[PDB]
Protein backbone atom coordinates (compact mmCIF):
# COMPACT_ATOMS: atom_id res chain seq x y z
CA UNK A 1 0.00 0.00 0.00
CA UNK A 2 2.92 2.31 -0.88
CA UNK A 3 1.06 3.55 -3.63
CA UNK A 4 -1.41 4.30 -1.90
CA UNK A 5 0.63 6.83 -0.61
CA UNK A 6 1.39 8.43 -4.18
CA UNK A 7 -2.05 8.50 -4.80
CA UNK A 8 -1.72 11.27 -1.55
CA UNK A 9 1.25 12.80 -2.89
CA UNK A 10 -1.02 13.01 -6.65
CA UNK A 11 -4.16 14.25 -4.98
CA UNK A 12 -1.99 17.11 -2.35
CA UNK A 13 -0.25 18.69 -5.26
CA UNK A 14 -3.96 18.85 -7.16
CA UNK A 15 -5.38 20.39 -4.34
CA UNK A 16 -2.79 22.86 -3.75
CA UNK A 17 -2.98 24.00 -7.39
CA UNK A 18 -6.89 24.14 -7.56
CA UNK A 19 -6.03 26.68 -4.40
CA UNK A 20 -3.49 28.60 -6.42
CA UNK A 21 -6.51 28.95 -9.42
CA UNK A 22 -8.79 30.22 -6.95
CA UNK A 23 -6.84 32.66 -5.83
CA UNK A 24 -5.54 33.92 -9.33
CA UNK A 25 -9.06 34.00 -10.75
CA UNK A 26 -10.15 36.84 -7.46
CA UNK A 27 -6.93 38.89 -8.33
CA UNK A 28 -8.14 38.61 -12.02
CA UNK A 29 -11.62 39.48 -11.45
CA UNK A 30 -10.86 42.49 -9.10
CA UNK A 31 -8.72 43.90 -11.32
CA UNK A 32 -11.42 43.28 -14.06
CA UNK A 33 -13.69 45.53 -12.72
CA UNK A 34 -11.46 48.66 -11.93
CA UNK A 35 -10.32 48.43 -15.12
CA UNK A 36 -13.69 48.72 -17.38
CA UNK A 37 -15.29 51.54 -14.92
CA UNK A 38 -11.69 52.89 -15.69
CA UNK A 39 -12.78 52.48 -19.04
CA UNK A 40 -16.40 53.76 -18.97
CA UNK A 41 -15.05 57.26 -17.81
CA UNK A 42 -12.50 57.31 -20.02
CA UNK A 43 -13.79 57.92 -23.44
CA UNK A 44 -17.56 58.90 -24.66
CA UNK A 45 -16.69 57.26 -28.06
CA UNK A 46 -18.30 53.74 -28.23
CA UNK A 47 -16.13 52.08 -30.88
CA UNK A 48 -13.05 53.74 -29.05
CA UNK A 49 -14.42 51.96 -25.86
CA UNK A 50 -14.10 48.70 -28.46
CA UNK A 51 -10.46 49.20 -28.74
CA UNK A 52 -9.53 50.18 -25.02
CA UNK A 53 -11.10 46.78 -24.37
CA UNK A 54 -9.35 44.46 -26.70
CA UNK A 55 -6.48 46.72 -25.56
CA UNK A 56 -6.74 45.50 -22.08
CA UNK A 57 -9.64 43.70 -20.64
CA UNK A 58 -9.70 40.74 -23.01
CA UNK A 59 -6.35 39.42 -22.28
CA UNK A 60 -7.65 39.42 -18.85
CA UNK A 61 -10.63 37.77 -19.58
CA UNK A 62 -8.45 34.88 -21.57
CA UNK A 63 -5.98 34.62 -18.91
CA UNK A 64 -9.45 33.77 -16.79
CA UNK A 65 -10.63 31.42 -18.89
CA UNK A 66 -7.27 29.02 -19.22
CA UNK A 67 -7.32 28.86 -15.49
CA UNK A 68 -10.86 27.61 -15.71
CA UNK A 69 -9.46 25.07 -18.51
CA UNK A 70 -6.96 24.06 -16.16
CA UNK A 71 -9.20 24.14 -13.06
CA UNK A 72 -11.43 21.37 -15.59
CA UNK A 73 -8.82 19.35 -16.54
CA UNK A 74 -7.62 18.55 -12.67
CA UNK A 75 -11.24 18.07 -11.76
CA UNK A 76 -11.19 15.17 -14.26
CA UNK A 77 -7.79 13.85 -13.63
CA UNK A 78 -9.56 13.77 -9.80
CA UNK A 79 -12.52 11.74 -11.18
CA UNK A 80 -9.97 9.07 -12.36
CA UNK A 81 -8.44 8.88 -9.21
CA UNK A 82 -11.36 7.74 -7.24
CA UNK A 83 -12.60 5.69 -10.30
CA UNK A 84 -9.34 4.06 -10.08
CA UNK A 85 -9.17 3.11 -6.71
CA UNK A 86 -13.07 1.20 -7.44
CA UNK A 87 -11.46 -0.83 -10.27
CA UNK A 88 -8.77 -1.81 -7.57
CA UNK A 89 -11.54 -3.15 -4.71
CA UNK A 90 -13.46 -4.71 -7.41
CA UNK A 91 -10.63 -6.10 -8.87
CA UNK A 92 -9.91 -8.22 -5.62
CA UNK A 93 -13.25 -8.80 -4.97
CA UNK A 94 -13.43 -10.77 -7.95
CA UNK A 95 -10.29 -12.33 -7.40
CA UNK A 96 -11.55 -13.94 -4.68
CA UNK A 97 -14.71 -15.28 -5.94
CA UNK A 98 -24.51 -17.27 -5.18
CA UNK A 99 -24.01 -17.77 -8.67
CA UNK A 100 -25.54 -14.24 -10.02
CA UNK A 101 -24.09 -12.17 -7.29
CA UNK A 102 -20.91 -12.27 -8.99
CA UNK A 103 -21.67 -11.51 -12.57
CA UNK A 104 -23.41 -8.01 -10.97
CA UNK A 105 -19.68 -7.42 -9.31
CA UNK A 106 -18.05 -7.93 -12.45
CA UNK A 107 -20.08 -5.89 -14.83
CA UNK A 108 -19.42 -3.00 -12.04
CA UNK A 109 -15.81 -3.27 -12.76
CA UNK A 110 -16.33 -3.17 -16.24
CA UNK A 111 -18.78 0.15 -16.31
CA UNK A 112 -15.84 1.34 -14.41
CA UNK A 113 -13.70 1.25 -17.06
CA UNK A 114 -16.33 2.70 -19.17
CA UNK A 115 -16.21 5.77 -16.53
CA UNK A 116 -13.21 6.67 -17.18
CA UNK A 117 -13.05 6.18 -21.26
CA UNK A 118 -16.30 8.26 -21.18
CA UNK A 119 -13.92 10.98 -19.66
CA UNK A 120 -11.27 10.41 -22.09
CA UNK A 121 -13.85 10.29 -24.53
CA UNK A 122 -15.24 13.25 -23.29
CA UNK A 123 -12.29 15.48 -23.31
CA UNK A 124 -11.47 14.22 -26.90
CA UNK A 125 -14.78 15.96 -27.85
CA UNK A 126 -13.94 19.44 -26.54
CA UNK A 127 -10.71 19.59 -28.27
CA UNK A 128 -12.60 18.99 -31.28
CA UNK A 129 -14.85 21.19 -30.60
CA UNK A 130 -12.07 24.56 -29.76
CA UNK A 131 -10.58 23.05 -32.91
CA UNK A 132 -12.98 24.08 -35.81
CA UNK B 1 -15.62 19.82 -6.63
CA UNK B 2 -17.49 19.35 -9.78
CA UNK B 3 -17.45 16.61 -12.67
CA UNK B 4 -17.46 18.52 -15.77
CA UNK B 5 -17.42 21.48 -17.06
CA UNK B 6 -19.87 23.25 -19.78
CA UNK B 7 -19.58 26.25 -21.71
CA UNK B 8 -22.49 28.17 -22.57
CA UNK B 9 -23.02 31.13 -24.27
CA UNK B 10 -26.04 34.16 -24.59
CA UNK B 11 -26.51 36.19 -27.92
CA UNK B 12 -29.21 38.55 -29.06
CA UNK B 13 -29.53 42.38 -29.46
CA UNK B 14 -28.60 45.33 -26.97
CA UNK B 15 -31.39 45.78 -24.76
CA UNK B 16 -33.47 42.35 -24.48
CA UNK B 17 -32.23 41.63 -21.07
CA UNK B 18 -29.06 39.08 -21.21
CA UNK B 19 -26.83 40.41 -18.54
CA UNK B 20 -30.11 40.68 -16.52
CA UNK B 21 -30.89 37.38 -17.51
CA UNK B 22 -27.73 35.88 -15.85
CA UNK B 23 -27.44 38.22 -13.11
CA UNK B 24 -30.71 36.97 -11.38
CA UNK B 25 -29.37 32.93 -12.20
CA UNK B 26 -25.97 33.81 -10.72
CA UNK B 27 -26.89 36.22 -8.16
CA UNK B 28 -30.83 35.86 -7.45
CA UNK B 29 -31.12 39.30 -8.14
CA UNK B 30 -32.10 42.24 -10.70
CA UNK B 31 -31.05 45.61 -11.21
CA UNK B 32 -33.09 48.42 -13.53
CA UNK B 33 -29.76 50.10 -13.87
CA UNK B 34 -29.15 49.50 -17.62
CA UNK B 35 -24.86 49.02 -18.16
CA UNK B 36 -24.71 48.18 -21.60
CA UNK B 37 -22.16 45.31 -22.10
CA UNK B 38 -18.56 46.07 -23.73
CA UNK B 39 -17.01 42.99 -25.30
CA UNK B 40 -17.47 39.50 -23.90
CA UNK B 41 -17.16 38.24 -20.14
CA UNK B 42 -18.17 35.25 -18.35
CA UNK B 43 -19.66 34.46 -14.99
CA UNK B 44 -19.67 31.03 -13.16
CA UNK B 45 -22.36 28.67 -11.83
CA UNK B 46 -22.67 25.29 -10.69
CA UNK B 47 -25.33 23.14 -10.48
CA UNK B 48 -26.21 19.25 -9.90
CA UNK B 49 -28.12 17.72 -12.48
CA UNK B 50 -29.28 13.90 -10.85
CA UNK B 51 -26.45 13.27 -9.44
CA UNK B 52 -23.98 15.03 -11.60
CA UNK B 53 -22.41 17.93 -10.87
CA UNK B 54 -21.52 20.62 -13.62
CA UNK B 55 -20.12 23.45 -13.40
CA UNK B 56 -21.53 26.49 -15.94
CA UNK B 57 -19.29 28.77 -17.08
CA UNK B 58 -21.65 30.94 -19.10
CA UNK B 59 -20.75 33.94 -21.42
CA UNK B 60 -22.36 37.08 -21.76
CA UNK B 61 -21.67 38.57 -25.29
CA UNK B 62 -22.34 42.80 -26.01
CA UNK B 63 -25.43 43.06 -28.18
CA UNK B 64 -24.91 46.22 -30.58
CA UNK B 65 -23.57 44.92 -33.52
CA UNK B 66 -20.25 46.69 -33.70
CA UNK B 67 -19.17 43.77 -31.18
CA UNK B 68 -20.44 40.89 -33.79
CA UNK B 69 -17.28 40.22 -35.14
CA UNK B 70 -15.48 39.80 -31.69
CA UNK B 71 -18.07 37.85 -29.53
CA UNK B 72 -19.06 35.31 -32.73
CA UNK B 73 -14.96 34.85 -31.99
CA UNK B 74 -16.12 32.89 -29.16
CA UNK B 75 -19.02 30.79 -30.56
CA UNK B 76 -16.43 28.14 -31.13
CA UNK B 77 -16.22 26.00 -27.37
CA UNK B 78 -19.79 26.67 -26.69
CA UNK B 79 -21.81 23.44 -25.33
CA UNK B 80 -25.64 25.70 -25.37
CA UNK B 81 -26.16 28.99 -26.56
CA UNK B 82 -29.51 31.25 -25.50
CA UNK B 83 -30.93 33.19 -28.43
CA UNK B 84 -32.53 35.91 -26.69
CA UNK B 85 -35.25 38.31 -27.81
CA UNK B 86 -37.22 41.07 -25.97
CA UNK B 87 -41.33 40.13 -26.16
CA UNK B 88 -42.15 43.77 -25.90
CA UNK B 89 -39.67 45.07 -29.16
CA UNK B 90 -40.46 43.42 -32.12
CA UNK B 91 -36.95 44.24 -33.63
CA UNK B 92 -35.32 41.55 -31.28
CA UNK B 93 -37.25 39.21 -32.45
CA UNK B 94 -37.33 39.73 -36.05
CA UNK B 95 -33.17 39.51 -36.01
CA UNK B 96 -33.34 35.84 -34.05
CA UNK B 97 -33.15 34.74 -37.96
CA UNK B 98 -29.80 36.81 -37.88
CA UNK B 99 -28.63 35.51 -34.64
CA UNK B 100 -29.37 31.96 -35.61
CA UNK B 101 -26.95 32.31 -38.86
CA UNK B 102 -24.38 33.11 -36.90
CA UNK B 103 -24.40 30.36 -35.05
CA UNK B 104 -24.16 28.78 -37.98
CA UNK B 105 -21.31 30.28 -39.12
CA UNK B 106 -19.85 29.94 -36.26
CA UNK B 107 -20.78 27.81 -33.95
CA UNK B 108 -20.18 24.22 -33.47
CA UNK B 109 -22.45 22.08 -35.68
CA UNK B 110 -23.17 19.88 -32.32
CA UNK B 111 -24.33 23.04 -30.33
CA UNK B 112 -27.62 23.44 -28.42
CA UNK B 113 -29.63 26.38 -28.81
CA UNK B 114 -32.43 27.45 -26.63
CA UNK B 115 -34.68 30.23 -27.07
CA UNK B 116 -35.81 33.12 -24.87
CA UNK B 117 -38.46 35.56 -24.97
CA UNK B 118 -37.50 37.60 -22.09
CA UNK B 119 -39.24 40.40 -19.76
CA UNK B 120 -42.58 38.54 -19.81
CA UNK B 121 -43.53 40.04 -16.62
CA UNK B 122 -44.99 43.16 -18.69
CA UNK B 123 -47.61 42.05 -20.74
CA UNK B 124 -48.71 45.25 -21.42
CA UNK B 125 -46.48 46.02 -23.83
CA UNK B 126 -45.96 42.68 -25.35
CA UNK B 127 -45.62 43.06 -28.84
CA UNK B 128 -44.77 39.63 -29.95
CA UNK B 129 -47.28 36.25 -28.95
CA UNK B 130 -46.22 33.80 -26.96
CA UNK B 131 -47.22 31.37 -29.63
CA UNK B 132 -44.97 32.92 -32.02
CA UNK B 133 -41.88 31.91 -30.40
CA UNK B 134 -43.27 28.70 -30.30
CA UNK B 135 -44.16 28.49 -33.67
CA UNK B 136 -40.37 29.55 -34.41
CA UNK B 137 -38.87 27.26 -31.75
CA UNK B 138 -40.90 23.48 -32.84
CA UNK B 139 -39.45 25.08 -36.57
CA UNK B 140 -36.07 25.07 -35.61
CA UNK B 141 -36.63 21.80 -33.17
CA UNK B 142 -35.27 23.38 -30.45
CA UNK B 143 -36.52 24.64 -26.82
CA UNK B 144 -38.56 27.84 -25.96
CA UNK B 145 -39.31 29.65 -22.59
CA UNK B 146 -40.81 32.81 -22.20
CA UNK B 147 -38.33 34.62 -19.09
CA UNK B 148 -38.68 37.53 -16.48
CA UNK B 149 -35.32 38.26 -15.28
CA UNK B 150 -37.27 40.84 -12.88
CA UNK B 151 -40.41 38.64 -12.58
CA UNK B 152 -38.03 35.16 -11.46
CA UNK B 153 -39.89 33.69 -14.47
CA UNK B 154 -38.36 30.70 -16.34
CA UNK B 155 -34.67 31.92 -15.27
CA UNK B 156 -33.03 28.32 -13.90
CA UNK B 157 -35.34 26.16 -15.59
CA UNK B 158 -34.49 27.38 -18.81
CA UNK B 159 -30.30 26.88 -17.64
CA UNK B 160 -30.74 23.76 -15.80
CA UNK B 161 -33.06 22.31 -18.99
CA UNK B 162 -29.88 23.66 -21.24
CA UNK B 163 -27.43 21.77 -19.11
CA UNK B 164 -29.40 18.78 -18.88
CA UNK B 165 -29.81 18.74 -22.81
CA UNK B 166 -26.12 18.91 -23.19
CA UNK B 167 -25.30 16.69 -20.52
CA UNK B 168 -27.59 14.13 -21.89
CA UNK B 169 -25.54 13.80 -25.14
CA UNK B 170 -22.25 13.70 -23.19
CA UNK B 171 -20.43 10.44 -23.15
CA UNK C 1 -2.68 17.25 -27.10
CA UNK C 2 -3.09 16.83 -30.84
CA UNK C 3 -4.35 13.58 -31.47
CA UNK C 4 -5.89 10.77 -29.78
CA UNK C 5 -5.32 7.18 -30.70
CA UNK C 6 -6.73 4.06 -29.68
CA UNK C 7 -4.91 0.49 -29.51
CA UNK C 8 -5.77 -2.50 -28.42
CA UNK C 9 -3.71 -5.48 -27.21
CA UNK C 10 -5.13 -9.09 -27.75
CA UNK C 11 -4.01 -12.58 -26.60
CA UNK C 12 -4.11 -15.49 -24.58
CA UNK C 13 -3.12 -15.52 -20.83
CA UNK C 14 0.16 -16.47 -20.05
CA UNK C 15 2.05 -14.62 -22.86
CA UNK C 16 2.93 -10.53 -21.78
CA UNK C 17 0.15 -8.45 -22.58
CA UNK C 18 -0.27 -6.31 -19.85
CA UNK C 19 3.33 -6.44 -19.18
CA UNK C 20 4.39 -5.41 -22.69
CA UNK C 21 1.75 -2.44 -21.86
CA UNK C 22 3.47 -2.03 -18.31
CA UNK C 23 6.98 -2.02 -19.53
CA UNK C 24 5.80 1.04 -21.81
CA UNK C 25 3.41 2.66 -19.78
CA UNK C 26 5.40 2.73 -16.76
CA UNK C 27 9.41 1.48 -17.51
CA UNK C 28 9.25 -1.63 -15.54
CA UNK C 29 8.84 -5.04 -15.32
CA UNK C 30 7.49 -7.36 -12.25
CA UNK C 31 7.69 -11.51 -12.17
CA UNK C 32 4.29 -11.96 -10.63
CA UNK C 33 1.70 -12.82 -12.77
CA UNK C 34 -1.36 -10.95 -12.26
CA UNK C 35 -4.44 -12.24 -14.53
CA UNK C 36 -5.85 -9.27 -16.12
CA UNK C 37 -10.09 -9.64 -15.80
CA UNK C 38 -12.15 -8.53 -18.47
CA UNK C 39 -10.73 -5.15 -19.79
CA UNK C 40 -8.56 -2.31 -19.01
CA UNK C 41 -6.29 0.23 -20.78
CA UNK C 42 -3.82 2.72 -19.89
CA UNK C 43 -3.14 6.13 -20.93
CA UNK C 44 0.06 7.21 -22.39
CA UNK C 45 1.34 10.92 -24.54
CA UNK C 46 3.91 11.22 -26.68
CA UNK C 47 5.75 13.32 -28.79
CA UNK C 48 6.12 11.73 -32.17
CA UNK C 49 6.29 13.97 -35.28
CA UNK C 50 5.77 17.21 -33.00
CA UNK C 51 2.24 16.32 -32.87
CA UNK C 52 1.22 15.60 -29.76
CA UNK C 53 -0.16 12.06 -29.56
CA UNK C 54 -2.70 10.57 -26.60
CA UNK C 55 -2.40 6.99 -26.52
CA UNK C 56 -5.58 4.91 -25.05
CA UNK C 57 -3.56 1.17 -24.96
CA UNK C 58 -6.64 -1.44 -24.49
CA UNK C 59 -5.13 -4.54 -22.40
CA UNK C 60 -7.27 -7.71 -23.18
CA UNK C 61 -7.85 -10.59 -20.59
CA UNK C 62 -7.33 -13.75 -23.11
CA UNK C 63 -8.90 -16.18 -20.95
CA UNK C 64 -11.99 -18.03 -22.13
CA UNK C 65 -14.77 -17.21 -19.98
CA UNK C 66 -14.39 -13.28 -21.08
CA UNK C 67 -14.26 -14.22 -24.81
CA UNK C 68 -18.24 -12.37 -25.09
CA UNK C 69 -17.23 -9.18 -23.61
CA UNK C 70 -14.05 -8.58 -24.68
CA UNK C 71 -15.29 -8.65 -28.65
CA UNK C 72 -17.25 -5.46 -27.70
CA UNK C 73 -14.21 -3.15 -27.82
CA UNK C 74 -12.88 -3.85 -31.36
CA UNK C 75 -14.86 -1.80 -33.57
CA UNK C 76 -13.19 1.01 -31.80
CA UNK C 77 -9.62 -0.31 -32.35
CA UNK C 78 -7.37 1.97 -34.50
CA UNK C 79 -4.71 0.08 -34.26
CA UNK C 80 -3.77 -3.45 -33.16
CA UNK C 81 -0.77 -5.72 -31.64
CA UNK C 82 -1.13 -9.03 -30.95
CA UNK C 83 0.64 -10.80 -28.15
CA UNK C 84 3.42 -13.34 -29.40
CA UNK C 85 5.74 -14.92 -27.10
CA UNK C 86 9.18 -16.44 -28.00
CA UNK C 87 9.23 -19.47 -25.19
CA UNK C 88 5.41 -19.74 -25.22
CA UNK C 89 4.00 -23.19 -26.71
CA UNK C 90 0.75 -23.26 -28.88
CA UNK C 91 -0.15 -19.98 -28.49
CA UNK C 92 -0.16 -19.93 -32.31
CA UNK C 93 -2.26 -22.58 -32.41
CA UNK C 94 -5.22 -20.10 -31.74
CA UNK C 95 -4.22 -17.08 -33.78
CA UNK C 96 -6.20 -17.57 -36.60
CA UNK C 97 -9.27 -17.82 -34.22
CA UNK C 98 -8.22 -14.47 -32.94
CA UNK C 99 -7.75 -13.24 -36.32
CA UNK C 100 -10.87 -14.59 -37.73
CA UNK C 101 -12.53 -12.18 -34.32
CA UNK C 102 -10.53 -9.31 -36.01
CA UNK C 103 -11.95 -9.91 -39.41
CA UNK C 104 -15.42 -10.56 -37.48
CA UNK C 105 -15.76 -7.97 -35.36
CA UNK C 106 -13.12 -4.96 -36.03
CA UNK C 107 -13.25 -2.00 -38.44
CA UNK C 108 -11.85 -2.82 -41.60
CA UNK C 109 -9.58 -0.55 -41.95
CA UNK C 110 -8.07 -1.34 -38.05
CA UNK C 111 -4.09 -1.88 -38.63
CA UNK C 112 -2.74 -5.08 -37.00
CA UNK C 113 1.17 -5.30 -35.86
CA UNK C 114 2.48 -8.51 -34.13
CA UNK C 115 5.06 -8.77 -30.99
CA UNK C 116 7.51 -11.16 -30.18
CA UNK C 117 8.35 -10.53 -26.30
CA UNK C 118 10.64 -11.97 -23.48
CA UNK C 119 12.95 -12.50 -26.16
CA UNK C 120 15.38 -12.31 -23.10
CA UNK C 121 14.06 -16.17 -22.87
CA UNK C 122 16.37 -17.51 -25.08
CA UNK C 123 17.59 -20.25 -23.62
CA UNK C 124 13.28 -21.55 -23.50
CA UNK C 125 13.45 -19.63 -26.93
CA UNK C 126 11.35 -22.57 -28.70
CA UNK C 127 10.49 -19.74 -32.00
CA UNK C 128 12.92 -18.26 -34.57
CA UNK C 129 12.49 -15.08 -35.33
CA UNK C 130 10.93 -16.02 -38.79
CA UNK C 131 9.44 -18.99 -37.32
CA UNK C 132 6.41 -16.05 -37.20
CA UNK C 133 8.54 -13.14 -39.08
CA UNK C 134 7.92 -15.17 -42.53
CA UNK C 135 4.03 -14.53 -41.30
CA UNK C 136 4.14 -11.11 -41.10
CA UNK C 137 5.42 -10.93 -44.60
CA UNK C 138 2.57 -12.96 -45.28
CA UNK C 139 0.31 -10.20 -43.94
CA UNK C 140 2.43 -7.49 -44.60
CA UNK C 141 3.05 -5.84 -40.82
CA UNK C 142 10.88 -8.72 -31.32
CA UNK C 143 10.52 -6.98 -27.42
CA UNK C 144 11.90 -7.76 -23.31
CA UNK C 145 9.53 -6.05 -21.06
CA UNK C 146 12.09 -7.57 -18.51
CA UNK C 147 14.65 -5.99 -20.47
CA UNK C 148 12.54 -3.08 -21.96
CA UNK C 149 14.43 -3.50 -24.67
CA UNK C 150 12.79 -2.08 -28.46
CA UNK C 151 9.20 -1.70 -26.59
CA UNK C 152 9.19 1.97 -26.72
CA UNK C 153 9.84 1.66 -30.63
CA UNK C 154 7.36 -1.08 -30.97
CA UNK C 155 4.62 1.41 -29.78
CA UNK C 156 6.09 4.40 -32.26
CA UNK C 157 6.05 2.40 -34.74
CA UNK C 158 2.08 1.48 -34.53
CA UNK C 159 1.93 5.21 -34.29
CA UNK C 160 3.72 5.78 -37.66
CA UNK C 161 0.65 3.40 -39.11
CA UNK C 162 -1.96 5.14 -38.24
CA UNK C 163 -0.58 8.67 -38.18
CA UNK C 164 0.30 8.04 -41.89
CA UNK C 165 -3.31 6.99 -42.43
CA UNK C 166 -4.35 10.17 -41.31
CA UNK C 167 -3.14 12.06 -44.68
N1 LIG D 1 -39.47 44.55 -17.06
C1 LIG D 1 -38.30 43.95 -17.31
N2 LIG D 1 -37.21 44.67 -17.55
C2 LIG D 1 -36.12 43.89 -17.79
C3 LIG D 1 -36.05 42.51 -17.80
N3 LIG D 1 -34.76 42.08 -18.08
C4 LIG D 1 -34.08 43.19 -18.23
N4 LIG D 1 -34.84 44.33 -18.07
C5 LIG D 1 -34.33 45.70 -18.18
O1 LIG D 1 -34.06 45.96 -19.55
C6 LIG D 1 -32.69 46.37 -19.74
C7 LIG D 1 -31.89 45.28 -20.45
O2 LIG D 1 -30.63 45.17 -19.80
P1 LIG D 1 -29.50 44.18 -20.27
O3 LIG D 1 -29.66 42.96 -19.45
O4 LIG D 1 -28.23 44.94 -20.13
O5 LIG D 1 -29.70 43.77 -21.73
P2 LIG D 1 -28.54 43.29 -22.60
O6 LIG D 1 -29.12 42.44 -23.66
O7 LIG D 1 -27.53 42.65 -21.72
N5 LIG D 1 -27.90 44.60 -23.23
P3 LIG D 1 -26.49 44.63 -23.94
O8 LIG D 1 -26.41 43.49 -24.94
O9 LIG D 1 -26.35 46.01 -24.53
O10 LIG D 1 -25.48 44.28 -22.87
C8 LIG D 1 -32.15 46.70 -18.36
O11 LIG D 1 -32.25 48.10 -18.12
C9 LIG D 1 -33.03 45.90 -17.40
O12 LIG D 1 -33.28 46.61 -16.20
C10 LIG D 1 -37.22 41.76 -17.54
O13 LIG D 1 -37.36 40.53 -17.51
N6 LIG D 1 -38.32 42.58 -17.31
N1 LIG E 1 11.25 -13.18 -18.85
C1 LIG E 1 10.13 -12.50 -19.13
N2 LIG E 1 8.97 -12.86 -18.56
C2 LIG E 1 7.94 -12.06 -18.95
C3 LIG E 1 8.00 -10.99 -19.83
N3 LIG E 1 6.74 -10.42 -19.99
C4 LIG E 1 5.97 -11.13 -19.23
N4 LIG E 1 6.61 -12.14 -18.57
C5 LIG E 1 5.95 -13.08 -17.66
O1 LIG E 1 4.98 -13.77 -18.43
C6 LIG E 1 3.73 -13.91 -17.70
C7 LIG E 1 2.53 -13.40 -18.52
O2 LIG E 1 2.34 -11.98 -18.44
P1 LIG E 1 0.90 -11.31 -18.54
O3 LIG E 1 1.06 -10.08 -19.34
O4 LIG E 1 0.44 -11.12 -17.14
O5 LIG E 1 -0.04 -12.25 -19.30
P2 LIG E 1 -1.32 -11.87 -20.07
O6 LIG E 1 -1.07 -12.24 -21.48
O7 LIG E 1 -1.66 -10.45 -19.83
N5 LIG E 1 -2.49 -12.77 -19.48
P3 LIG E 1 -4.01 -12.34 -19.35
O8 LIG E 1 -4.63 -12.50 -20.71
O9 LIG E 1 -4.59 -13.23 -18.27
O10 LIG E 1 -4.08 -10.95 -18.75
C8 LIG E 1 3.95 -13.24 -16.35
O11 LIG E 1 4.22 -14.24 -15.39
C9 LIG E 1 5.18 -12.36 -16.57
O12 LIG E 1 5.96 -12.23 -15.39
C10 LIG E 1 9.23 -10.62 -20.41
O13 LIG E 1 9.45 -9.70 -21.21
N6 LIG E 1 10.27 -11.45 -20.00
MG1 LIG F 1 -25.17 42.91 -21.56
MG1 LIG G 1 -3.07 -9.43 -18.19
Amino acid sequence: KEEEMKRFCKAQTIQRRLNEIEAALRELEAEGVKLELALRRQSSSPEQQKKLWVGQLLQLVDKKNSLVAEEAELMITVQELNLEEKQWQLDQELRGYDRQAEDQVLRKLVDLVNQRDALIRFQEERRLSELA
Amino acid sequence: TYDLLFKLLLIGDSGVGKTCVLFRFSDDAFNTTFISTIGIDFKIKTVELQGKKIKLQIWDTAGQERFHTITTSYYRGAMGIMLVYDITNGKSFENISKWLRNIDEHANEDVERMLLGNKCDMDDKRVVPKGKGEQIAREHGIRFFETSAKANINIEKAFLTLAEDILRKTP
